[PDB]
RNA sequence: AGGGGAUCGAAGAUGAUCAGAUACCGUCGUAGUCUUAACCAUAAACUAUGCCGACUAGGGAUCGGGUGGUGUUUUUUUAAUGACCCACUCGGCACCUUACGAGAAAUCAAAGUCUUUGGGUUCUGGGGGGAGUAUGGUCGCAAGGCUGAAACUUAAAGGAAUU
């Protein structure tokens, strides 16, 4: 029986777009319904800034921030647990 | 079966009696 | 693209009593639409209709009691004889007593049971009740 | 609200709906007259002109085309007819 | 408008459109197609005499366990190999 | 309904709703019946004089109920100004 | 029709604009409510306080009609009302549901809170949509104090105010309580205004 | 005893409220069964069949027996009742109790001759519960019920002595095509004919009137 | 775990409803007095008992609590019942006698009401 | 049939894992993936919902055009224009809440206005297999496309939901 309304993901209108790749496992999918999550993380790890800052020449001040949006195909999503199952109720929740 | 398997298998048989075919006629 | 003038207009009027409208704005325009309203009006089945006129088609707004319950059309226009009159009755209202097919004839727009007295028959354009 | 009146609609409720779904069928442009600076030589002009308009006497531009409503010169004073 | 013609002057369309959809059922096509009179081993008959060319025996389907005691009889008309059914018990000892 | 002498048979004569014009059920578990007091001069209502409304369930279910009931209050002078047919 | 002595008051129009009464909410505005006057600048869609007092003297004279005053139950899910149910049902009769309204009152007939009422007065319909749908079952007319964007459905009598504010919640409870009061013959002369403070329905933050 | 809990119940037993019809009149809603027997003495019951309803569990099933009661005088009342219970006296029992709490009146009607006394339903009237339509066209004087013998019974405890019937669907379903039935036989009311048009004063309803015995 | 039953926790609650000074704030000697209230069958049963009544005992002190009922919750609240801001009750007040509006709400006031004190904003 | 041929990569060659693995995983790798000229007429080519027209519960956002508001911002503070705010309108991709109404249900602003059955029109289906197979035509270089059975066999398959 249907699922959800919009079919696969996001895609009234259109009929097709380019799909995309995804980062894991290298799955061929719509760029539709690829979910993509976007890192805004340091370039260093959690905490351990101090220990740079002492050995940092000039005040500081640079702390650089890694930027990247990762594609996650639905096999993949649901088993690194970013996607989970909902109840059906809870499935309608944006 | 698969539908495509089902599909491929008879095509392969349809292929062998068309050879079988063009032997007589 | 709109092929009936009727059909659309009592359409429209079903649909408004369903919604418990008291007015429907009828919009193809007609002469026998005017007619067809008419008829109901001899019986009651509707309040007052006054048509507004442009250099178009025109616009009728009718005024609905909540007596009616079903207006249709039949088509295609059935050449109905003046002994099916009774088979075409027998089908289309609920009982006997009331309900009365309006159809098209010879002598005018009018309802089956003038019909029968007038010995005439035409063609069959709906029912009301 | 079942009970309104379709037949006596209010200005405000005319005014808002679109010229084809009035209770009577009306256009909403209008008629200017627009003079050049100095000569008078009213002419008559539509608001939607779709061309430049000219009065013969002066070779100046009284309005431009636009989708819309057409524009007037700057030079120019516009009076409804 | 129910996805049919509905015109005063549209017979033809629905007289030809009825004749191929009845196609489809299972006893116009045995009628019209007359595979009684071709396929079927009585040819169109209630009844038919044989000649008993031998004693059979047939074991049951599936949830069943019996020997129905059946017997192969060729049909005198068609000629015909049939299997036929002797319906009571202790009755093959009358048929031969 | 009555037959050929006059006796009226047929059972509960049904009600209608005030503001369309339709026979409430017997089952119809959605139609309230509104009662208005009445005052006279002195500004206190007068017990055992109403001003009897019905309202079927359809018009409730609908949200229509509070504008068919300033209707009618307005046509039989309950109210006012609360009312515009040429709305 | 009335004396004619029921208008509108210059205090009694006073009071109520003192509250922000007439002040309504943005464009969310269904079109169930033609009460609207005009539209302020910033978005706020005003409400004619008049069309207000007729529906308040409207549901006063509704409320009165009931023969035991008993019947009459006043109902507040919000904590904005929740006073000015307690003393509107201590000085016009009327049984309280301030709080927690129990999904069975009036179907449940075995329940220790089962009671059989006559009219239902609810404070936001919104809020209090479950006694909305249980008195749509037991034939039971719903008075509510809705606004332009609250829904009216299964409402018969609306009161036109603010809802999202306690001085317009309590100030309309107060008006209907003087109103039918008045009507019920307690209150003597109809000119004379109510000996206890309006502030009285009212609900302090603690 | 019956210590009645309802100000319905309160009013038919102190003798206040002496017809159903009052109660039809102003559908005033009813759950005691003491009400309708007291009103309706000459009520009876008749059930068609038992069938059984399984729900699987860890060990085993729990059937349970579904019964199906209609309770209704043959000159124009009649109701449906189904209830499940472990037991299947105790299901009649039970089915008997919720029949006579959705008791619905009959208007019957006259193929015509406006002449004897109403047989024949009013008009064509129709219910659906699920997939199954039932039909209940009016018919000439001794046609009878032709219908199905369940469906015939209910409309025979119904007061209907003619009556034609049509059904479409899965008729074998015999909840279903009861509830369909009983839809059918309660939508004869709702039709608007032309006799019953003019205005008429709202009736008071008999609680305002009677609010003295009433609670306390 | 330490988590009382229902049969102690109702029972507690309905021996503070009518009882609040005879429950004492400590243990041992309300312990007692509750025996002497109520027909408990089981010196256990009474001693738990008694140790909610008297943590309950305890927690009212700090302030009220959810299923209180008393007899005396009514005599803060009913005495706490007549606020009644001695002038300044949203009314007459809070500004220069002069009411602030706006332009739309003046013309709402010319309606009927014109009478009135207005400050256009 | 030419040009092009870097990555990926039907076949194939090896590395493993495995009782077996010419499968999943790893490393190479031809055809192919790109383009020119000519064919192939297929898909879960799906919104599994044909096209045209009329009516029917509300709410917001958004795309394109238009209208109005001394509205805001912008260049020369202030004209225009442009970009925004508010209100309205027409056509859209759509969406949120309800269920008058429909449906077997899942669900649907149509899948509603169908036993109160009729707005106009086209195509397809009559239990599951055999079977989209066999043969006969027809198109194509081929692979394959269109039309398309019968004999025989079975009492079940199938759909939506509940525990």
């Amino acid at each position: 029986p249907k699922k959800r309304a919009s079919n696969g993901r996001n895609k009234k209108g259109r009929g097709h777009v380019k799909p995309v790749r995804c980062v894991n496992c290298s799955k061929s999918i719509p760029k539709d319904k690829a979910i993509k999550r976007m890192a805004i993380r340091n370039i260093v790890e959690a905490a351990a800034v101090r220990d740079l800052s002492e050995a940092s020449v000039y005040p500081e001040y640079a702390l650089p921030k890694t930027y990247n949006k990762l594609h996650y195909c639905v096999s993949c999503a649901i088993h690194a647990r970013i996607v989970r199952v909902r109840s059906r109720e809870d499935r309608k929740n944006r | 079966m698969r539908a495509k398997w089902r599909k491929k298998r008879t095509r392969r048989l349809k292929r062998k009696r068309r050879k079988v075919r063009a032997r007589s006629k | 693209t709109r092929s009936s003038v009727l059909a659309d207009a009592l359409n429209a009027i079903n649909n408004a009593e369903k919604t418990g409208k008291r007015q429907v704005l009828i919009r193809p325009s007609s002469k026998v639409i005017i007619k067809f309203l008419q008829v109901m009006q001899k019986h009651g089945y509707i309040g007052e209709f006054e048509y507004i006129d442009d250099h178009r088609s025109g616009k009728i707004v009718v005024q609905l009691n909540g007596r009616l319950n079903k207006c249709g059309v039949i088509s295609p226009r059935f050449n109905v004889k003046i002994g099916d009159i009774e088979k075409w009755t027998a089908n289309l209202l609920p009982a006997r007593q009331f309900g009365y097919v309006i159809l098209t004839t010879s002598a005018g727009i009018m309802d089956h049971e003038e019909a029968r007295r007038k010995h005439v028959s035409g063609k069959i354009l709906g029912f009301v009740y | 609200v079942l009970v309104q009146d379709l037949l006596h609609p209010t200005a405000a409720s005319e005014a808002r709906k679109h010229k084809l779904k009035t209770l009577v069928q009306g256009p909403r442009s209008y008629f200017l007259d627009v003079k050049c600076p100095g000569c008078l030589n009213i002419t008559t002009v539509f608001s939607h002109a779709q061309t430049a308009v000219t009065c013969e006497s002066c070779s100046t531009i009284l309005c431009t085309p636009t989708g819309g409503k057409a524009k007037l010169s700057e030079g120019t004073s516009f009076r409804r007819k | 408008g129910k996805g049919k013609p509905r015109g005063l002057n549209s017979a033809r369309k629905l007289r030809v459109h009825r004749r191929n959809n009845r196609w489809a059922e299972n006893n116009y096509k045995k009628r019209l197609l007359g595979t009684a009179f071709k396929s079927s081993p009585f040819g169109g008959s209630s009844h038919a005499k044989g000649i008993v060319l031998e004693k059979l025996g047939i074991e049951s389907k599936q949830p069943n366990s019996a020997i129905r005691k059946c017997v192969r009889v060729q049909l005198i008309k068609n000629g015909k190999k049939v299997t036929a059914f002797v319906p009571n018990d202790g009755c093959l000892n009358f048929v031969d | 309904m009555e037959n050929d002498k006059g006796q009226l048979v047929e059972l509960y004569v049904p009600r209608k709703c005030s503001a369309t014009n339709r026979i409430i059920k017997a089952d119809d578990h959605a139609s309230v019946q509104i009662n208005v007091a009445k005052v006279d001069e002195e500004g206190r209502a007068i017990p055992g004089e109403y001003v009897t409304y019905a309202l079927s369930g359809y018009v409730r279910s609908r949200g229509e109920s509070d504008d068919s009931l300033n209707r009618l209050a307005q046509n039989d002078g309950l109210l006012k100004n609360v009312w515009s047919y040429s709305r | 029709s009335l004396p004619a002595t029921f208008d509108l008051t210059p205090e009694d129009a006073q009071l109520l604009l003192a509250a922000n009464t007439h002040l309504g909410a943005r464009n969310v505005q269904v079109h169930q409510e033609p009460y609207v006057f005009n539209a302020r600048p910033d978005g706020v869609h005003v409400i004619n306080v008049g069309k207000t007092w007729e529906k308040l003297v409207l549901a006063a004279r509704i409320i009165a009609a009931i023969p035991n005053p008993e019947d009459v139950v006043a109902i507040s899910s919000r904590t904005f009302g929740q006073r000015a149910v307690l003393k509107f049902a201590a000085h016009t009769g009327a049984t309280p549901i301030a709080g927690r309204f129990t999904p069975g009152s009036f179907t449940n007939y075995i329940t220790r809170s089962f009671k059989e009422p006559r009219l239902v007065i609810v404070t936001d319909p919104r809020s209090d949509a479950q006694a909305i749908k249980e008195a749509s079952y037991v034939n039971i007319p719903v008075i509510a104090l809705t606004d332009l964007d609250s829904p009216s459905e299964f409402v018969d009598v609306a009161i036109p105010c603010n809802n999202r504010g306690k001085h317009s919640i309590g100030l309309i409870w107060y008006l209907l309580a003087r109103e039918v009061l008045r009507l019920r013959g307690a209150l003597v002369d109809r000119t004379q205004p109510w000996s206890i403070m309006p502030d009285l329905y009212f609900y302090r933050d603690p | 005893g019956w210590v009645p809990v309802t100000k319905l119940g309160r009013l038919v037993k102190a003798g206040k409220i002496t017809t159903i019809e009052e109660i039809f009149l102003h559908s005033l809603p009813v759950k005691e069964f003491q009400i309708i027997d007291t009103l309706l003495p000459g009520l009876q019951d008749e059930v068609m069949n038992i069938k059984p309803v399984q729900k699987q569990t860890r060990a085993g099933q729990r059937t349970r027996f579904k019964a199906v009661v209609v309770v209704g005088d043959s000159n124009g009342h009649v109701g449906l009742g189904i209830k499940t219970a472990k037991e299947v006296a105790g299901a009649i029992r039970a089915g008997i109790i919720i029949a006579k709490l959705s008791v619905i009146p009959i208007r019957r009607g006259y193929w015509g001759t406006n002449l004897g006394q109403p047989h024949s339903l009013a008009t064509k009237t129709t219910g659906k519960c699920g997939s199954v339509t039932v039909r209940l066209i009016p018919a000439p004087r001794g046609s009878g019920i032709v219908a199905s013998p369940a469906v015939k019974k209910l409309l025979q405890l119904a007061g209907v002595e003619d009556v034609y019937t049509q059904s479409n669907g899965k008729t074998r379903t015999l909840e279903n095509t009861l509830k369909a039935a009983f839809v059918a036989i309660g939508n004869t009311y709702g039709f608007l004919t032309p006799n019953l048009w003019a205005e008429q004063p709202l009736p008071v309803s008999p609680l305002d009137i009677y609010s003295d015995e009433a609670s306390a | 775990g330490r988590v009382r039953t229902k049969t102690v926790k109702r029972a507690s609650k309905a021996l503070i409803e009518r009882y609040y000074p005879k429950l004492t704030l400590d243990f041992q000697t309300n312990k007692r007095l509750c025996d002497e209230i109520a027909t408990i069958q089981s010196k256990r049963l009474r001693n738990k008992i008694a140790g909610y009544t008297t943590h309950l005992m305890k927690r009212i002190q700090k302030g009220p609590v959810r299923g209180i009922s008393f007899k005396l919750q009514e005599e803060e609240r009913e005495r706490k019942d007549q606020y009644v801001p001695e002038v300044s009750a949203l009314d007459l007040s809070r500004s220069n006698g002069v009411l602030n509006v706006d332009n739309q709400t003046s013309d709402l006031v010319k309606s009927l009401g014109l009478k009135l004190p207005l400050s256009v904003i």
